[PDB]
């Protein structure tokens, strides 16, 4: 994996810290919801 | 006066002994599948005046591709059943 | 009935085209106030072609209506 | 006065409103909730 | 030449041209005038 | 409404970010200035 | 019948789908000389010209978005461009995508809002010096109208793109059935088709600038 | 430290297709086998339905029309463009 | 019968669309007017095009009515 | 039949989007008077704009029209 | 049977969206007429910021009939 | 069933929400169109003041249309 | 029960009274647009003289909403 | 019974009245926003004209609401 992260770590790393704090929070509720949703489905259909 | 040649230049009776010789890691995938991207990319790309052509053909593949992939579904319509 | 309910409702359906004649009349009437605004002395003539186009609009909704009164009594 | 305790136009007056009424909205639903 | 070089030879041979990483450490590495 | 057969979300998702968030902002991230 | 080309697809009981989804990532390579050949010579103008031209308004720091908001509209413009071919999937139109678009974005510029200028983004949802009588009649509506923000900006997108598809579907499909019956309606409908399929490779983008302009400006005011 | 490039690439047939097929096809038949081989492979795909027509084959037809007149008509343009922009900044670096 | 009333009730709600014609001719006269009372020597040239547009979008309307018709004595 | 009701009902009620057209055509044909009462020299140029929005407006109304001939009994 | 009236119905009335389009784009058009004819200089900008709008009317046009589809043939 | 065909209802007439909207944008584009003509050196600022309109009428008949998507599948 | 059918039906046909405030603000906005262009100095008057109308259209344009939402969950 | 079907539809139907009342209220804050633009020495007898063609335009869409509630609790 010594390529990859010296491919993708090296440039994108004063981005993921600095910047894009604040979307990774989003991404954490983008996450809640879709567990909600296909919870939900899930449940309506285990019914049927 | 060599073990590993291109594909083309061996024979069809050490056809084995090339199959045998060469390797197989995904390692030696990915050193494949680059070495194909590079051919094209610098036969057809890399050049003053690239045209269509140096374009053109990976679109019409990605066509074929996505084609393939839907065969199964487009049996159900054929307009003549005994073909 | 069948054909009672029926006519009703296509009346009460027909009777809408009324409302765009209605706005019509009211920007023609905003359109002579500009108008004459800007030149007060043609106020003659302004007043003409407004009238007349009153008389076009109103012609157009009487006519939507009167097809609701044949679907009363068709 | 409270027209210029509860401002319209400057930064504050406006947050003190906003704040006023969440807070209102939010006591009237805890209320009504018991209905 | 220009088209057998690159942007560290630009780099090499113009320091001016160089796009400083500290004033700007982002992307295009300068503001937009 | 096959947008809605929920099953795919979680892969479609995941590789939406993998890609908005890497490859692009690796070859973009190498463009150039005049 | 036709909802097919909206299915997931798998050649196999494999996970295929995220390879629809990074192949134009290659339609856009990157260069390594000083100067290049035309295919990068070309974009790179382009984005230089586009950049220059939609990040003017921003203040000095929320014009650190640049990468991500042009790449973001990049690859919108590929996939939905892609997507037009005869028998090609659009990886947009799987409406979670859009969502998990939207909203971190939406999300993360709320929170830089009200994680500086406390007090101003509050202000925000009261219009300076209204007047005093509907106060909080006004402090709904602004306050429902902003949560109203990224589920319209992907529904639109989504529903947008579907449509042309649809319709170009359907179009050929009532082609070939007149071709049953006669000439020239079959040539009526295929410049139709012309028509519309012009007007999807426009709208394809259209609906990319409108996204990241949208995001741009709503970063913008709560920067 | 870089090398530089050819003025065109591998010439090609029908914008698409490359020629060292012809060529490497040229001892046994020459010229008319190649595309008779062509034709024959597509009646052949037809024939059997391997490849059933429907609406998506015209919006392919158009959209491939559409394509061919955007490039005879703007592609030597497009290039001298390039070219310029090229020449260009090679000028105002020079 | 039942469809015997959706006779009626679609040859009645297909006459909508005169809305149009209302929003239209108002907005056509009240340019009209606002023509000849910024430059008076224009008078029958813009009076032509107001006809122009009053024609078009009658015939719009009154073609919806015939839709309408067409259903009615279907 | 009821399907007949309803396809008789759908052509109906779906032949109304001649409005779009309608109200268009009157903006349209307005914004013309007066640009000329303007400037008249430049009127092959308005004209031609003109007719684009003529056909462009006549556009959706076939749109909706044809959709409704698409449903009225060939579904 | 009653449900397929029921689409039937459903669609016809679905149909109608398109107008809010319709008057948008003869809008938008005379708009321009009126600022070339008082500006023939800067058509070119004229013109793009009218496609512009043409295109987010014909959006929601669009997505009116497709909603139509989406009900007559898919639910 | 007719407790379904109700729903089939109820959505295709609540589906004409953004007409509103189609309107809207076309008058703001146009009206955006003249005020660059009249003083161009402002087209900035009366994007900005365009594009915010833009989105409210948009929102206001998206609304109405995930309206229509709940009362079918819920 | 075809009750709750109506019910349904009348909630998805009530909550058409929203197009009103969607052509209102489009209209007020561009409005807004050319009395900022000539008198680039009245900007905040003219702000809040554009809220206090953005306000009352949506106010009365969503009156129509609530009543659908209410003569549904509960009348 | 099939009565309060009827009446739901009606009502909800009837209540389309309010989008003039919106579409209305905004064109009149528009040419306002327009006429104080280039003359703001009459603010006073100008938002009292506003306030009046306000008050005429949400009446005459509180008429069709206020007939629609009705309709529901009585008839
Ligand atoms: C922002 C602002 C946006 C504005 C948009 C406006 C456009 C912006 C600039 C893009 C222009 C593209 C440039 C170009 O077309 O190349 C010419 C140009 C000229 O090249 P040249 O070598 O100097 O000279 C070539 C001669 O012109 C050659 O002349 P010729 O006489 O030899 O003619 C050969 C021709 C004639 O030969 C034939 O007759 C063959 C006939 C058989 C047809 C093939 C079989 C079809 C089967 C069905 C047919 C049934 C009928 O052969 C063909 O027919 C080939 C067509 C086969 C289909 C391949 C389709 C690929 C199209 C690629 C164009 C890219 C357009 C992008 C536009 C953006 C989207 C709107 O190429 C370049 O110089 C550089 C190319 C740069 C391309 C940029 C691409 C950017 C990345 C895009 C990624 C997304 C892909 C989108 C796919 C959709």
């Amino acid at each position: 994996l010594q390529s990859l992260i010296k491919n993708v770590w090296i440039p994108l790393k004063p981005y993921y810290t600095q910047v894009y704090q604040e979307i990774w929070v989003g991404m954490g509720l983008m996450g809640f919801i879709v567990y909600k949703i296909r919870s939900a489905d899930k449940r309506s259909k285990a019914l049927k | 006066p060599l073990k590993d040649r291109r594909l083309l230049e061996v024979k069809l009776g050490e056809l084995p002994s090339w199959i045998l010789m060469r390797d197989f890691t995904p390692s030696g995938i990915a050193g494949a599948f680059q070495r194909g991207y590079y051919r094209y990319y610098n036969k057809y790309v890399n050049v003053k005046k690239g045209s269509v052509a140096g374009l053109s053909m990976v679109l019409a593949a990605y066509v074929v591709f996505n084609y393939c992939r839907s065969y199964k579904e487009l049996k159900h319509e054929r307009l003549r059943k005994y073909h | 009935d069948i054909d009672t309910a029926a006519k009703f409702i296509g009346a009460g359906a027909a009777t809408v085209g009324v409302a765009g004649s209605g706005a019509g009349i009211g920007t023609v009437f905003g359109s002579l106030i500009i108008g004459y605004a800007r030149n007060p002395s043609l106020k003659q003539q302004l007043f003409s072609y407004a009238i007349l186009g009153f008389a076009l609009s109103e012609a157009m909704g009487l006519f939507c209506l009167m097809v609701a009164f044949l679907i009363l009594f068709a | 006065g409270i027209k210029k305790y509860f401002n319209s136009y400057t930064l504050t007056g406006r947050m003190n409103c906003v704040l006023a009424t969440y807070g209102g909205i939010a006591l009237l639903v805890l209320y009504f909730k018991l209905r | 030449p220009f088209d057998q070089m690159t942007i560290e030879d630009l780099n090499e041979v113009f320091p001016e041209t160089k796009l400083d990483k500290k004033k700007y450490p982002y992307w295009p590495h300068r503001p937009i005038e | 409404m096959p947008q809605l057969d929920t099953s795919t979300w979680f892969i479609t998702i995941t590789s939406m970010i993998m890609t908005l968030f890497i490859l692009f902002q690796l070859k973009i991230s190498n463009y150039s200035y005049p | 019948n036709l909802f097919a080309s909206f299915i997931a697809p798998t050649m196999m009981g494999l996970p295929i789908v995220t390879l629809i989804i990074m192949f134009p990532s290659l339609l856009f390579p990157t260069p390594k000389r000083l100067i290049n050949n035309r295919t990068i010579s070309i974009q790179q103008w382009l984005i230089q010209l586009t950049s220059k031209q939609m990040m003017a308004i921003h203040n000095q720091k929320g014009q650190t978005w640049s990468l991500m908001l042009m790449s973001l509209i990049m690859f919108i413009g590929s996939t939905n461009i892609l997507g037009l071919l005869p028998h090609s999937f659009t990886p947009t139109t799987q409406l979670s995508m859009n969502l998990g678009m939207a909203i971190p974005l939406w999300s993360a510029t709320v929170f830089t809002g009200f994680r500086y200028k406390t007090k101003t983004s509050l202000a925000h949802f009261l219009p300076q010096g209204t007047p005093a009588l509907l106060i909080p009649m006004l402090v709904i509506i602004e306050t429902i109208s902003l949560f109203i923000q990224p589920v319209a900006l992907a529904v639109r997108l989504t529903a947008n793109i579907t449509a042309g598809h649809l319709l170009i579907h359907l179009i050929g499909g009532a082609t070939l059935a007149l071709l049953n019956i006669n000439t020239m309606t079959a040539f009526i409908t295929f410049t139709i088709l012309i028509l519309l399929t012009i007007l999807e490779f426009a709208v394809a983008l259209i609906q990319a600038y409108v996204f990241t302009l949208l995001v741009s400006l709503y970063l913008h005011d709560n920067t | 430290p870089v090398p530089p490039l050819p003025e065109h690439g591998g010439k090609v047939r029908l914008g698409l297709i490359p020629e060292e097929f012809f060529q490497f096809l040229y001892p046994k038949t020459g010229v008319t086998g190649p595309y008779v081989l062509g034709t024959g492979l597509i009646l052949y795909l037809l024939s059997k339905e391997i490849y059933v027509i429907t609406a998506e084959t015209f919006s392919a037809i158009s959209t491939i029309g559409v394509l061919v007149y955007i490039v005879k008509k703007y592609g030597a343009s497009i290039g001298a463009f390039a070219d310029k922009l090229n020449e260009q900044k090679i000028a105002q670096l020079e």
